[PDB]
């Protein structure tokens, strides 16, 4: 009778994100972006008067993370699908169902 | 070329780091835009000199439709002329890998 539909992933999206996770993604707005491959941009264009081009033109870069946002979602889905079908036992050995 | 409307008493245009990024040509009264030519970081991938002396080279945040004229390819030794253009070229989000 318990309904875990809003926190488990849905296959319709192109990612493994649940309904709460993309609600959480669309509330952390960025004061500056990261990498949009803005290096073809900022050269020769007139809309180069944002923040990131003036930073990048003085030696200041941003390196990408090692785990993407689609691997962290797989990790938190594998952590959540073991608690439901095993309980407290999968973090001490083998997953015993109950 | 630009869309900037210079007033008739102005010659140059500055930005948030106090560098000229717009100029007026002193013969035809038109407004050009200035942008530095491309740069970035260079990191070397090695398996350790014990195992081999064969390396790979990553060019950060660029494309490799723009690498071999940036690095001094024909100006330098043949040994930097295998890691500038070859058959092993892969495009990743951390720059493209050669
Ligand atoms: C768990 O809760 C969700 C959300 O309330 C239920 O999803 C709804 O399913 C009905 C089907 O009868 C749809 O008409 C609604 O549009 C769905 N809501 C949403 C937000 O998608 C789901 O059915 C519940 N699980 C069970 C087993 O009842
Ligand atoms: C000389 O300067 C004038 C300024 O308007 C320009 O129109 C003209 O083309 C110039 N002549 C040259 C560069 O021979
Ligand atoms: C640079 O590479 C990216 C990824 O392949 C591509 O989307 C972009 O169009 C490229 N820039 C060019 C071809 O000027």
């Amino acid at each position: 009778g318990f309904n875990f539909s809003q926190i488990l992933p849905d296959p319709s999206k192109p990612s493994k994100r649940s309904f709460i996770e993309d609600l959480l993604f669309n509330k952390v707005t960025l004061a500056d972006a990261g990498f949009i491959k803005q290096y073809g941009d900022c050269l020769g264009d007139i809309a180069a008067r944002d923040l990131i081009c003036a930073q990048k033109f003085n030696g200041l870069t941003v390196l990408p993370p090692l785990l993407t946002d689609e691997m962290i979602a797989q990790y938190t889905s594998a952590l959540l699908a073991g608690t439901i079908t095993s309980g407290w036992t999968f973090g001490a050995g083998a997953a015993l169902q109950i | 070329e630009s869309n900037k409307k210079f007033l008739p008493f102005q010659q140059f245009g500055r930005d948030i780091a106090d560098t000229t990024d717009a100029v007026r040509d002193p013969q035809t009264l038109e407004i050009l835009d200035i942008t530095p030519c491309s740069f970035g970081g260079v990191s070397v991938i090695t398996p350790g000199t014990n195992t081999s002396n064969q390396v790979a080279v990553l060019y950060q945040d660029v494309n490799c439709t723009e690498v071999p004229v940036a690095i001094h390819a024909d100006q330098l030794t043949p040994t930097w002329r295998v890691y500038s253009t070859g058959s092993n070229v892969f495009q990743t989000r951390a720059g493209c890998l050669i």
